[PDB]
Formats: C-alpha cells, sequence, structure tokens
C-alpha cells in the first residue's frame, strides 16, 4: 500500500558507523588531549581550571571623553603630597 | 560513551531488521519482494 | 474510575445536564 | 435556537433516573404538595410505548417514574429510604426491565 | 442551583384541567376542521413528530425477517499483510533514519483506522447477529429439556409395563 | 464497673439536610 518505488531514502551523512573523527582529518587535537597515549600510560596530569596556564608568568596566584593626562596629573599631585 | 551507545544500537537495529526480513520472507514468501525493496528503501 | 470519560456513564451525568440546553431553556423560560 | 418541548420533556424524563435529583425534588414541600407535578408525572406515563421508547437514553427511569407512580398511593414518608431501597432493588428491577425488553 | 427548575408548563395543569381536557380537545378538533400557545390546555395535546424525523441534542444528531463479504474478507487480509509490511518498513526507518520516522507512523495508523472503519460498518451487519447466537442457545436448551422429558416419561412407562408383567406372572 | 453499655443507635437511613447550591460556575 505504502510501497512507493519513487520514494528513495539516502544514507545519512556523515555515517555514524564510520570513524567520524577521521572523516575530516580531525585526529591531531584529539591525540593531543587524549586520555591515554598509544601505550595506555598517562601523558600529563589532569586538572579543572585556567591557573596553570599563567604559572609561567611572574606572580603569586595563590587564590583565584576621558582625559588621561589630567588623571595622571591628579595622581602625581596626590602622590607628591 | 554516547558514540559507543550509538554504534551498539545501530548494530542491534541492523540485526533486528535483518532477522525480521528473513523471517517475513520465510513464513510469507508472497511478501518477499517488497521486503527487499524495504531494505532498498532503508539502506 | 479516576479518569472521567465523556459521554459514557451508567447513569446520566450531572455535567451533561449542566451543559445541556435545558439549563439555558429554563434560564430563558421567560423568552419561551 | 429554542429547543422544542419534546427535547425538554425527554431530558426531564432521563434526568428523573438520578437518585440525587429525586431526593432533591422530594425534599421541597410544595413540589409534592402541588397536584400539578403529579399530574405531569401521570401525563409522562405514555412514553412507555413505541416509538417514543426508542428515543430514551436510560431505561431505568422508565421504572422509576412508575415507581414514582406508586408513590402517589404509598403516602414525604419514605424519602429517607429511597437511596437504600433503590440500591437494594436495583438487581431485580434491572432483571425485570431486561425481561420486558431483551426477551 | 445544582438542580435546574421544573419545566414551567408543569404548574399549569391541575386536576380541573385534566378533567376538562376531553371537551377541550373535542372543541379544538371541531375548530381545526410550531403550534401557537393560545390556551393553557394546549400542551396536553400530544406533540407532533417532526417531519424530518430528526432530533438534535448536545451537538449530536439522531434519527425484517429477524423480528460480496468475501471481498471484505480478502481486503482485510491484504490490509493486515500490508500493515505488517509497513510496520517492518517503519521499524527499518527507525533503525536507519529515525529522524523522519513519524512520516510513516501516522500512515500506518491510517490503515489501522481503515480497518477500524471496516470494523464500524461491520457493527449493524455483529450486534443483531448476537440475537442469532442467543437463538441457538435457547433452542438447544429447550430441545434438551424436551428430550429429557420424553426420556423420563418413557422410562416411567417402561417401569409400569414391567410391573404389569410382574404382577401378571404372580397371578 | 460499667452496669451496661449503650446499644448502637446509628441511623444511616437518615437522609440528612445538607444544602447544595454553589455548583454552577
Amino acid at each position: 500500500y505504502y510501497v512507493d518505488p519513487e520514494t528513495t531514502y539516502t544514507y545519512q551523512q556523515p555515517n555514524p558507523l564510520q570513524d567520524l573523527i577521521s572523516v575530516y582529518g580531525l585526529d591531531d587535537i584529539s591525540r593531543q588531549v587524549a586520555r591515554t597515549n598509544l601505550d595506555g600510560t598517562k601523558a600529563v596530569k589532569l586538572r579543572k581550571s585556567y591557573k596553570n596556564q599563567i604559572a609561567d608568568l611572574s606572580g603569586k596566584f595563590s587564590t583565584i571623553n576621558f582625559d588621561w593626562d589630567l588623571c595622571s596629573s591628579v595622581l602625581s599631585q596626590f602622590e607628591r603630597s | 560513551r554516547s558514540n559507543q551507545y550509538q554504534r551498539g544500537k545501530m548494530h542491534g537495529l541492523k540485526q533486528l531488521r535483518d532477522s525480521l526480513a528473513d523471517k517475513i520472507v520465510d513464513e510469507f514468501p508472497e511478501l518477499k519482494e517488497p521486503v527487499e525493496d524495504i531494505i532498498k528503501r532503508t539502506s | 474510575k479516576g479518569a472521567v470519560g465523556p459521554n459514557n456513564f451508567i447513569w446520566p451525568a450531572e455535567d451533561a445536564l449542566r451543559r445541556g440546553m435545558l439549563a439555558m431553556a429554563s434560564l430563558h423560560s421567560k423568552e419561551l | 435556537p429554542l429547543p422544542t418541548r419534546f427535547e425538554v420533556e425527554l431530558e426531564f424524563i432521563q434526568s428523573l433516573a438520578n437518585i440525587q435529583y429525586v431526593t432533591y425534588l422530594l425534599t421541597q414541600q410544595q413540589i409534592w404538595k402541588s397536584p400539578n407535578f403529579k399530574n405531569y408525572l401521570k401525563y409522562l406515563e405514555y412514553w412507555c410505548n413505541p416509538p417514543y421508547s426508542q428515543c430514551i437514553v436510560y431505561p431505568n427511569c422508565l421504572f422509576i417514574l412508575k415507581l414514582l407512580n406508586g408513590f402517589m398511593e404509598s403516602a414525604l414518608e419514605g424519602l429517607d429510604e429511597l437511596p437504600k431501597i433503590i440500591q437494594l432493588q436495583g438487581p431485580q428491577w434491572m432483571n425485570e426491565m431486561v425481561e420486558r425488553w431483551a426477551n | 442551583s445544582l438542580y435546574p427548575p421544573p419545566p414551567p408548563y408543569v404548574k399549569f395543569f391541575t386536576q380541573s384541567n385534566l378533567e376538562k381536557l376531553p371537551k377541550y380537545k373535542e372543541k379544538k378538533a371541531a375548530s381545526a376542521k410550531e403550534e401557537e400557545i393560545t390556551c393553557a390546555l394546549d400542551y396536553l395535546i400530544p406533540p407532533p413528530m417532526p417531519k424530518n424525523q430528526q432530533y438534535r441534542a448536545f451537538g449530536s444528531i439522531w434519527q425484517e425477517n429477524e423480528s460480496n463479504y468475501q471481498y471484505k474478507i480478502q481486503e482485510l487480509r491484504k490490509l493486515l499483510k500490508s500493515l505488517l509490511l509497513n510496520y517492518l518498513e517503519l521499524i527499518g526507518v527507525l533503525s536507519i533514519n529515525p529522524d523522519m520516522y513519524e512520516r510513516k507512523v501516522e500512515n500506518i495508523r491510517t490503515i489501522l483506522v481503515n480497518i477500524h472503519h471496516l470494523l464500524n460498518e461491520y457493527r449493524p451487519h455483529q450486534s443483531r447477529e448476537s440475537l442469532i447466537m442467543l437463538l441457538e442457545e435457547q433452542l438447544e436448551y429447550k430441545r434438551g429439556e424436551i428430550r429429557e422429558i420424553e426420556q423420563v416419561c418413557k422410562q416411567v412407562h417402561d417401569k409400569l409395563t414391567s410391573i404389569q408383567d410382574t404382577l401378571r406372572t404372580g397371578s | 464497673p460499667s452496669y451496661s453499655p449503650t446499644s448502637p443507635s446509628y441511623s444511616p437511613t437518615s437522609p440528612s439536610y445538607s444544602p447544595t447550591s454553589p455548583s454552577y460556575s
């Protein structure tokens, strides 16, 4: 009854059966931040937040219309007092 | 985990419809021809 | 029992009589 | 549009089947005291024959009015016993209605 | 209130109106040789059946010896086969491309609905046929009752004849 | 002790007189 030879359904693209990571050559970043290396050992220690991306900079991150010349002069007068 | 679930459910559904097509052909030969077309309609 | 299905009761429904036109007919009995 | 007297009288007859309606109607003194209501009740008796009986929705009131007919020579008194007696005599009255119709 | 008021005309008809109804209807018939309400006694005259033989209520309308069906059978078999085939195709759709699965779902339901329409036209054709299954059950019950009645009185007559022979032998 | 308890004098047959009127919306 509903068998219509004119109605053809095409495969969904991209196919989830195939390796969707390698479809567009998207393996570099996945390998970079992979859970484990090819041998299964842990690559780097893992944590939650941005703090360790600023550790190289100097500092102690223990806890995580307009007249510029006039303001600079005011600050200079305040400091000289 | 979601991708593995998707792949496993795809394999399960594939075997489901393969077995169903096979048995519908077996006990109902007269409907065998559309069933293959159904595969052609799906695959 | 907890699902009030319309138009199928053993006895005439009170809501059916309320929604029936006899209610407004009695209300409009002066117009009769 | 305004319904005809057929519709209102048929709906009154079918609503007479409700025990709550009968109890409320008999609760008021002037409804039973006035002969007009009982005159209308006896007038309603002529719906037990075809083709009028084909237009009914609940056949139980067919006996109830007849039972109400008995009420004019049985007494108001007995109003309290009405729900208990209808609940108790529902089986045999339904059986006699079935015998009158289904056979 | 919860209970609608009694109809108004109910209060117009006393016992005097009931007893004067015969002369009133005689006068009305003599004069006559939607009905306007010119007198309080008009309602006791039986209402006339509408010419259209129709009655409307709650938005719904209402109005002989008992007093190709093979085409319908083969249609229902092919419809069942097509329903199974469409169920298989729909579950295959769910398998491969479920995103458009509903596009077939209601379609299948239509077939189910068409089977339900055949099964609705089939009711005034099954409901009366209940009286037929009842026919054979009471017929066979009365035949059983009848046959056990000639059986029991024949075995009584046989006993009487045996007793008669026994008493004749003792003579 | 207790000389005699009271006989059950329930009257379920009493129809009650609860006024019902605010049903219409």
